[PDB]
RNA sequence: GGGGCCUUAGCUCAGGGGAGAGCGCCUGCUCGCAGGAGGUCAGCGGUUCGAUCCCGCUAGGCUCCACCA
RNA sequence: UGGUGGCGAUAGCGAAGAGGUCACACCCGUUCCCAUACCGAACACGGAAGUUAAGCUCUUCAGCGCCGAUGGUAGUCGGGGGUUUCCCCCUGUGAGAGUAGGACGCCGCCAA
RNA sequence: GCGGUCGCCUCCUAAAAGGUAACGGAGGCGCCCAAAGGUUCCCUCAGAAUGGUUGGAAAUCAUUCGCAGAGUGUAAAGGCACAAGGGAGCUUGACUGCGAGACCUACAAGUCGAGCAGGGACGAAAGUCGGGCUUAGUGAUCCGGUGGUUCCGCAUGGAAG
RNA sequence: GGUAAGAGUCUUGGAGGUAGAGCACUGAUUGGACUAGGGGCCCCUACCGGGUUACCGAAUUCAGUCAAACUCCGAAUGCC
């Protein structure tokens, strides 16, 4: 469960999600990660689904980074009222995820752990992912 | 322990606010004067050609003070100045104070230099 | 003026044999004493601010005034108006008449105070002491408000080095903790 | 089954004002006129420019607007006679 | 206690000016020279 | 305001039950007349409360409702008292 | 669900400069006294030098509506 | 060398040397013109004993700060197409960041 | 229907001129100041550490690091330490008649303005001053009240008006 | 009636902070050193302190993110 205990407005546009990541795209602090093929908001309950998804399987292990933060909220209008008269409650908070973008970071296990760990991950995302490792050119 | 700001340093900052209010250019020049420790120098200087019109000063071969610059035998020197601006035809000029109070010995100069022939 | 002559007849040559130096001339001088009243009233009660102000011109000969607050702290308001302490600041050769009759009767007039600041330098030479009671200076008299009003004297040396300032204020006769 | 639900309490907004440059570089200006509108100094008076008490740039002679920079991020409008 | 005051001249009498003041912190009646244009010069203008 | 919520304030009586029953009980005259327990009182009436054999005769000043002695012992003013 | 009024001692209620009564508990004093235990002032966070006192919200307790097919 | 101006901290901060007999500066005293919410610290006056230690100029460090390419990429005017909360080509423009590099000052006037 | 709102000012939405809607998202104003106004002359803020006796994390005082993390009456943006930010002296320009030329654009209205004359304030002089760093703090006409008036006033002289 | 101003395009110069980028401000943040201060437990506390904390994190700092009401920057087009 992450939230920002204080924000400066509660009430935000929407925006939008053109275009490639603007930052978090290489994997830098963990061995293995997911990078993201698809945008689309990500709720930070799924974001918990994920960590919990790989924390289980990572019994013993190394632990987890989490590269992205829900800190945009979102707002929801009570049901069964008429279009307009103010913009509503706010009611939970998601990460804007655009592709490229590193979610989850992962060392110290094997690679198949590490690959069936971001697989039971990737299973609770909304998106298209696939698996990236480090790149050593240098 | 303290290194506090020398004498001149606040003195510059004076002659910018100073040189904020009147500009000095307008086919108008201004008389600057700097006071030293030993003696006090006089310049002309107009914007934006920078050409000193006129300049005089009490440390010359000619004029034996000899106080050279404590006693009021610096408005010799004050309206050698105002000489200096009557032989090239300057009309009139604005008093530039710089950084020094207008009390004296800058005042002596300004009298000398309104005396001799320089309407400001 | 005794010590006026006194440091330049005695310890300006023995700046400059104690270690080399580029210039003859750099004795480094006095240049500022302040002293801090601090009375807060007790709390915002005591009204005789003028008699207050006043009880710090038997200490230093030119006339104190009240300092005013910058910033208004919850604890003892003390608001923007309402000027609370006295400050001074005393120049001239009054440093040095000042100085005298201080290494001369005041360190060793108070009853457990045997040395001050070993290590209460500031990193670029400064010297405060804390002085607790009106008793320690002699001019002020027994019969006073006899209410216990501190001083406090901020030493400010020229040079810009706890090692030259130290060296300094040792040889001009203040006695140190060691 | 309608349900009521309020309020906004943001409903207000006061009028725009034509800020801006009223002038162009380059082009003859009259004297007296409205060079540029302001809320405080964003650009300086510069030669034969002054300043108004509501911050507005105006031309003090007919001539020609110029802008130019003071450095670093600074700037500047001056006529100059023709 | 912040009211509309005239001020008029004491040469001439007319009320040539109006201004604003607070009773509280000025209980007493003002008294600021001002220009008279009936008299050409600047006269002193009390308040009425 | 009332009368017996000018004697809980005035804290002639503390408690506003027992100044109820009192001025119930036809103990109480105002201005010489007798009156109820919720006869309006201004500043500058000639109370007349009966306690047990008392004849407390009290001048009202002011009228305020606080419930603190800081601001009550200034609207009641003893003029005489009579045992019997 | 939508407006309005409150959340203050164990109970019931008054109330920008640092907050109180009656009852319930004590304290010595022979129908009344002069004093003490108990207060996140329901909670968060902003404006300043401080908020029970001003505000945007969360839970709670009352009052008035939730009508026309 | 001193005074006085113009060039977007390529003009600065930090370290190390050098200068003073002329000039500039500290420095020394209050009798005068003038003073600080107080005070010759500041602003004034009169003096050339002591000095470059500080102020100031010259000489080297690219550490901090500053300026800054070329190519590439993102974006985008216009045209076109899909799998149309978005994506892909074509003609032309083209960032920010980063890198190569530059930089520990030039150009005027007067007096000595 | 009910609830909410109705005028003015600031930001975003607003798409790199201006302008631009919604019962869109955030806040303030129906003032204050005889000075917080004008001029002249000086100065630079907030926080960290060290040292201090009542000072403890903070009352007051010295030092560095401080291009502004302060302040700018009130509230948002823009701006301001060549200070519009702080401190003193003298004052009332918080002015009379105006005003070339401009900005916004249904109109009504609103805003800036070089400069002339009459009288000043400050400053040696140059010069500045027609209210506050700017942008809100306010409403037509009609009808009455007050002061002035080489204006008219029903045959004339007055008066009512 | 004025008459040839109007418009498009090439060239040039400007104003204005959007797309994009970035932390140079304002927030929110993730990791490591660093640990102001608070948490249990033993000597002790009638009370000062000390040890271990595989314990939280206000400062500060090396990194990594994000923003309509953040901008050290900054287009293409539009505008004059």
């Amino acid at each position: 469960m992450l939230l920002p205990k204080r924000v400066k407005y509660r009430r935000e546009h929407r925006g939008k999600m053109r275009g490639r990541a603007k930052g978090g795209t290489e994997v830098h602090f963990g061995e293995f990660g997911i990078q993201a093929l698809e945008a689309s908001w990500i709720t930070n309950r799924q974001i918990e689904a994920a960590r919990i998804a790989m924390t289980r399987y990572m019994k013993r292990g190394g632990k987890v980074w989490i590269k992205i933060f829900p800190s945009k909220p979102y707002t929801a209008k009570p049901l069964e009222v008429r279009m307009g008269s103010g913009k509503g409650a706010p009611e939970g908070w998601v990460a804007v995820v655009k592709p490229g973008k590193v979610l989850f970071e992962i060392s110290g296990v094997s690679e198949e752990v590490a690959r069936e760990a971001l697989r039971l991950a990737s299973h609770k995302l909304p998106i298209k992912t696939k698996f990236v490792k480090r790149e050593e050119i240098g | 322990m303290i290194t506090k700001t020398s004498k001149n340093a606040a003195r510059l900052k004076r002659h910018a606010r100073v040189r904020a209010k009147l500009s000095g250019t307008a086919e108008r020049p201004r008389l600057n004067v700097f006071r030293s420790n030993k003696h006090i120098y006089a310049q002309i200087i107009d914007d934006v050609n920078g050409v000193t019109l006129a300049s005089a000063s009490t440390l010359d071969k000619d004029l034996n003070v000899e106080s050279t610059g404590d006693t009021s035998a610096a408005t010799k020197v004050g309206e050698l100045v105002a000489k200096r601006a009557a032989e090239k035809g300057i009309s009139d000029v604005v008093f530039d104070r710089g950084g020094y109070l207008y009390h004296g010995r800058v005042k002596a100069l300004a009298d000398a230099a309104r005396e001799a022939g320089l309407k400001f | 003026n005794r010590l006026k002559e006194k440091y330049n007849k005695e310890i300006a040559p023995a700046l400059m044999t104690k270690f080399n130096y580029d210039s003859v001339m750099q004795v480094p001088k006095i240049e500022k004493i302040v002293i801090n009243m601090g009375v807060g009233d007790a709390v915002q009660n005591a009204k005789a601010i003028d008699s207050a102000v006043e009880e710090l011109t038997f200490i230093a000969g030119q006339k104190p005034v009240v300092t005013r607050a910058k910033k208004s702290i919850a604890g003892f308001r003390l608001r923007e108006g309402m000027p609370i302490g006295a400050k001074v600041t005393l120049r001239g050769e009054r440093m040095y008449d000042f100085l005298d009759k201080l290494i001369s009767v005041s360190l060793p007039r108070v009853r457990d105070f045997r040395g001050v600041s070993k290590k209460s330098f500031d990193g670029r030479g400064n010297y405060t002491l804390g002085i607790k009671e009106q008793l320690i200076f002699p001019e002020i008299d027994y019969d006073k408000v006899t209410k216990v009003r501190g001083m406090d004297i901020v030493i400010v040396t020229t040079a810009n080095t706890d090692e030259e300032a130290r060296e300094l204020l040792t040889q001009v006769g203040m006695p140190f903790q060691k | 089954s309608k349900k009521g639900v309020g309020s906004t309490k943001n409903g207000r907004d006061s009028e725009a004002k034509r800020l801006g440059a009223k002038r162009a570089d380059g082009q003859f200006v009259t004297g007296g006129s409205i060079l540029y509108r302001q809320r405080g100094t964003k650009i300086y008076p510069g030669e034969n420019v002054g300043r108004g008490g509501d911050d507005t740039l105006f031309a003090k002679i007919d001539g020609t607007v110029k802008f130019e920079r003071f450095g670093r991020d600074r700037k500047k409008v001056s006529v100059y006679p023709v | 206690m912040r009211v509309n005051i005239t001020l008029a001249c004491t040469e001439c009498g007319e009320r040539n000016y109006i201004s604003k003041k607070n009773k509280r912190n000025n209980p007493d009646r003002v008294e600021f020279k001002k220009y008279c244009p009936r008299d050409k010069k600047s006269t002193l203008h009390r308040e009425t | 305001m009332r009368l017996d919520k000018f004697l809980k304030v005035s804290r002639l009586i503390k408690r506003r039950t027992l100044a109820k029953e009192v001025a119930d009980q036809g103990r109480i005259s105002i201005n010489g007349n007798q009156a109820k327990a919720s006869s309006d009182v201004k500043p500058g009436d000639e109370l007349t409360v009966r306690f047990g054999q008392k004849l407390v005769t009290v001048q009202v000043n002011e009228l305020k409702d606080t419930t603190k002695k800081e601001e009550a012992a200034n609207m009641y003013t003893i003029l005489k008292e009579e045992k019997l």
